[PDB]
């Protein structure tokens, strides 16, 4: 009644038998842009099923020596399917998301992952270590795509802010003795009603082990983490040639 | 008094200013309305005579 879930959107369907629940972000479900909030006058295209569907990015391995990974939205879908063509062919973009993270393990495995949504996850750097260099992150760290990027210092989230207060955003846990899926539903969060998908990323998705993975020699040592995500209430406006960046 | 007809039917002394336009209130910018496709003849609003 609460540990089982089927998520159907589009031509896609996820099953889970070992769920917790669904987190609906900031108590707002995704919606479409009202005529009061809108400023642009062009008619937006609303492709219902060709972009609002579950996309599967890649698979990270939870090892003992893991530190964490982050993915930036909507950068993860700007080279993938029909979404990443409407987003390149258009200038404006608006959508929510349903993120769904998968990690399966046995009943003889232990560990926990914090799966959180951090809006406007701006990436800082070590500043040379001494704090004198005003270094900056390259493009393959702020918009790393579907491959994601490995956190160097996950205590401060590579932004000088503590991981411990990160439950103030959306989150779930994947505790392997309780659940193997983490489902968060995110609305469109920005000061503007639409924005560019290639220049601006609305939020980040952190997957950090707070408790480390452990097992005894003989069990399956490959414990994959798979990110699977669906746009929701997508909208595109301002059509011109396809530019990638 | 006026007797001849050219003087009775005269617009001399019409002090009232005849205005074509009228000032209406515009407290906000004009709203945009919904439009669809047009595939007819005769009605061609893009063509002007400057």
């Amino acid at each position: 009644s609460d540990r089982v879930a089927q998520l159907t959107i589009g031509n896609s369907t996820i099953t889970t038998q070992e769920a917790a629940n669904i987190i609906v972000g900031y108590g707002e479900w995704p919606s479409y842009c009202s005529d009061d909030d809108a400023t642009a006058v062009d008619k937006p295209t609303r492709p219902d099923v060709s972009v609002n569907r579950f996309y599967t990015l890649d698979t990270k391995l939870w090892e003992k020596s893991s530190k964490g990974w982050y993915w930036k939205f909507p950068d993860v879908l700007t080279e993938t399917g029909v979404f990443g063509q409407n987003a390149q062919f258009h200038y404006l973009y608006r959508s929510g998301f349903c993120i769904h993270v998968q990690c399966n393990a046995s009943k003889f495995h232990q560990g926990a992952l914090l799966v959180a949504i951090l809006p406007e996850y701006v990436i800082g750097t070590v500043a040379g270590g001494t704090g004198t260099e005003d270094s900056h992150p390259p493009y393959k760290q702020t918009q790393p795509g579907a491959d994601g990027f490995e956190l160097q210092h996950p205590y401060v989230l590579d932004a000088g802010i503590p991981i411990s207060q990160l439950t103030v955003c959306h989150h779930q846990r994947i505790n392997l003795r309780t659940n193997n899926c983490a489902t968060i539903i995110v609305p469109y969060m920005n000061t503007l009603p639409f924005d560019s998908a290639l220049n601006h990323c609305n939020f980040g998705l952190l997957v950090v082990p707070i408790s480390p993975l452990d097992f005894d020699q003989g069990a399956t040592p490959v414990i994959p983490i798979t990110i699977t995500l669906a746009p929701m209430c997508s909208e595109f406006a301002g059509l011109r040639q396809a530019v990638t960046q | 008094g006026d007797r001849v007809a050219d003087v009775i039917e005269s617009s001399i002394g019409d002090s009232v200013s005849r205005a074509l336009t009228q000032a209406l209130p515009a407290p906000t910018g004009q709203n945009t309305q919904v439009s669809s496709h047009r595939l007819d003849t005769g009605e061609v609003p893009a063509l002007q005579a400057a």
